[PDB]
DNA sequence: CTGCAGGGTTTTTGTACAGCCAGACAGTGGAGTACTACCACTGTGTAAGACAGGCCAGATC
DNA sequence: GATCTGGCCTGTCTTACACAGTGGTAGTACTCCACTGTCTGGCTGTACAAAAACCCTGCAG
C-alpha cells in the first residue's frame, strides 16, 4: 500500500462545483424569466469526464527515484 | 525582490487594475527605462590622472566577457 | 470481449487526431500516384523512397513545406 | 485503417445521440497537464505524502468559475 | 376575544424661499502612453517509426 | 520421426517535432497637456405640509 494518491468524495466535489455555478444558473433562470418557486425540482446537469496520465514527469532535487515520474489525473467538468 | 516573471507581473497588473483600479502598479514598459538610473553605465565621471590601459569611454554598460577573442578556429578556441 | 470490463463509458471519436490517419493516407496516395501502383502492382522499397523524395521536393517547391517523419496536427492541416 | 472507418462510419449517429464532437474530446486534459507540472514545480511541500494534497488544493482553486470570473481582464 | 376606523404620535419625506461652487461639456493638435502580438532561443514531453528478434508456417532434417 | 529459415508480429528504443517559457521589440490605439467659457446639480439659514405604521379608544360582533 505504497501507491500515493489524493482525491475527493466525488459527490462533495460535485456539490462544490454546483454551488459555484449557482450564480450562473440563477442569472440564467432570470434571462429565461422562469419562475423560482416553480423551478425547484426538474433540473438535470450533464457531466463530462476524462482521464489520462503524464509520462515520467521531470522534477528538481531527485537524482534518485522518488517515484516522481508517472501521474494519472482523473477529472470531470 | 520576489522572483516574478514579466508575464507574471503583466498579468497581475491587468488584473488588479480591473479591480477598483486607479492604476496602482506601474506597467511593465516603464521599468525597462526605470532601471537606466540603477544599472551600470549611467553617471558621468573621470579620473586624475587619466586611467591607464582602460578606455576613457564611460556610458557603456554590460559587455560580453571575452574581450575580443579572435574567433579564428584553428587557433586557441 | 475477452476481459471483464469495469467502467461504463460511452466512447466517442477523438476530436484531436481526427485527421492523422487521413493525412498519412493522402500522403501514401500521393506517393503511390507519382508511381503507377495499379500499373506495377507490387513495388519494393527503392521506388518507395524515390517517390517519397520527389514528392517532398515537389511540395517544398510549390507550397514551401519541408518533409517530416511523423504527422502532427499543423503539418496535416 | 481505423480512423477511416471511424470517420466514414458513425458521425451522424453520434451527433444525433449527443449533439457535438469537439464538445466531448479529452484535448482539455492534455492541456491541463502543463498546469500540473508547473504546480509541482512551484508549490510542492517537498513530501509526496503532502505533495499531491497541496497540488490538488491549488489546482481546484485554479479551476473555479468563481475565480476566473474575478479575472475580468478588461 | 375579534375587525375596523376617526384621531393621536412620532418618524419619515418632499416641497418649499435663498446664494455658492464643485463638476462636467466641446475641442483643440498629437503626444504618448498603454497595450498586444513578434521574436530569438532552447528544455521537456511526446509518440511515430525503426527493428530485431522471437515465433509460427513452410518445408525440412 | 526432430530441426532449419522466411513471413510476420510487437515490445523497445529512438528521434524529429511540437509546445513552453521568457526578455526584447515593433506595431498599434486609446488618455490626456493646456487653453476658455458655461451649464447642472447638490450643499447651506426655517416653514409647511404629506405619508405611515404602531398605540389608544369607540363602537360594532
Ligand atoms: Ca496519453
Ligand atoms: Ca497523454
Amino acid at each position: 500500500a505504497d501507491t500515493i494518491s489524493r482525491r475527493f468524495r466525488y459527490d462533495v466535489a460535485l456539490v462544490s462545483a454546483l454551488k459555484d455555478l449557482e450564480e450562473d444558473i440563477m442569472e440564467g433562470l432570470r434571462e429565461r424569466a422562469l419562475d423560482d418557486s416553480m423551478c425547484t425540482s426538474g433540473f438535470t446537469v450533464v457531466v463530462k469526464e476524462s482521464c489520462d496520465g503524464m509520462g515520467d514527469v521531470s522534477e528538481k532535487h531527485g537524482s534518485g527515484p522518488a517515484v516522481p515520474e508517472k501521474a494519472v489525473r482523473f477529472s470531470f467538468t | 525582490n520576489t522572483f516574478l516573471s514579466c508575464s507574471q507581473y503583466h498579468k497581475m497588473y491587468r488584473t488588479v487594475k480591473a479591480t477598483s483600479g486607479r492604476q496602482i502598479f506601474q506597467p511593465l514598459h516603464t521599468l525597462r527605462n526605470a532601471e537606466k538610473e540603477l544599472l551600470p553605465g549611467f553617471h558621468q565621471f573621470e579620473w586624475q590622472p587619466a586611467l591607464k590601459n582602460v578606455s576613457t569611454s564611460w556610458d557603456v554598460g554590460i559587455i560580453d566577457g571575452l574581450s575580443g577573442w579572435t574567433v579564428s578556429v584553428d587557433d586557441v578556441p | 470481449v475477452s476481459a471483464k470490463p469495469f467502467m461504463e463509458t460511452q466512447p466517442t471519436l477523438d476530436a484531436l487526431h481526427c485527421d492523422i490517419g487521413n493525412a498519412t493516407e493522402f500522403y501514401k496516395i500521393f506517393q503511390d500516384e507519382i508511381g503507377e501502383v495499379y500499373q506495377k502492382p507490387n513495388p519494393s522499397r527503392e521506388e518507395r523512397r524515390r517517390w517519397r523524395s520527389t514528392l517532398d521536393k515537389q511540395l517544398r517547391k510549390k507550397m514551401k513545406l519541408k518533409p517530416v517523419m511523423r504527422m502532427n496536427g499543423n503539418y496535416a492541416r | 485503417t481505423n480512423y477511416l472507418h471511424k470517420t466514414l462510419a458513425h458521425v451522424p449517429e453520434i451527433v444525433e445521440r449527443d449533439g457535438s464532437i469537439g464538445a466531448w474530446a479529452s484535448e482539455g486534459n492534455e492541456s491541463g497537464n502543463k498546469l500540473f507540472r508547473r504546480f509541482r514545480k512551484m508549490n510542492a511541500r517537498q513530501s509526496k505524502t503532502f505533495e499531491l494534497e497541496d497540488i490538488l488544493k491549488h489546482h481546484w482553486l485554479y479551476t473555479s468559475k468563481y475565480l476566473q470570473k474575478f479575472m475580468e481582464a478588461h
